[PDB]
């Protein structure tokens, strides 16, 4: 506190008044949650996933390049 | 043999006995066959095995053969290269990305074989 400011550095501050905002941020806790979740759905299944298909056959194609048959 | 000696040891370099079986196709047609696969003659396989069935190191004395053999448009599968596998001991594979990699000699570490 000062003469014309009041600062306060809180650890954890809520805007909501009554004692039990664990109710209220327990939301906060599960929708950032479930984003991380997702987050790591699409990590996979995007990038890691694909990537490796790609790489997966491509040396079979090479060696038949100069076929005449 | 010479009396009072041994055999002696004989040394036997080719260049290119792919020519031998170009040389063939070229008068082949004009003997009147009916062309092969690709365009060689129907003789192929024979025609190259009464030559290298003489090349062998028979009971008395011991031929070391070394042979250069084309392969028309670095291509491995071509009749004639695929038929000359079947009668050689080593086969040493060079390859051209080797090659223009800098490398020299630019044998394949993963193609060349032998039965020693």
């Amino acid at each position: 506190v000062q003469p014309h400011v009041v600062t306060v550095l809180a650890d954890t501050a809520i805007r909501a008044d009554n004692l039990d905002e664990a109710a209220i941020l327990e939301a906060r806790k599960n929708a950032e949650q479930l984003l991380a979740n997702q987050k790591s759905d699409l990590d996979s299944a995007a990038a890691l996933a694909a990537l490796a298909e790609t790489a997966a056959q491509l040396e079979t194609i090479r060696k038949i390049k100069n076929r005449a048959q | 043999k010479d009396e009072n000696g041994k055999g002696r040891d004989v040394l036997l370099f080719v260049d290119n006995i792919y020519r031998y079986t170009l040389a063939g196709t070229e008068v082949s047609a004009l003997l009147g066959r009916m062309p092969s696969a690709v365009g060689y003659q129907p003789t192929l396989a024979e025609e190259m095995g009464v030559l290298q069935e003489r090349i062998t190191s028979t009971k008395s004395g011991s031929i070391t053969s070394i042979q250069a053999v084309y392969v028309p448009a670095d291509d491995l599968t071509d009749p004639s290269p695929a038929t000359t596998f079947a009668h050689l001991d080593a086969t040493v594979v060079l390859s051209r990305d080797i090659a223009s990699s800098g490398i020299y000699p630019a044998i394949d570490p993963l193609d060349s074989t032998s039965r020693q």
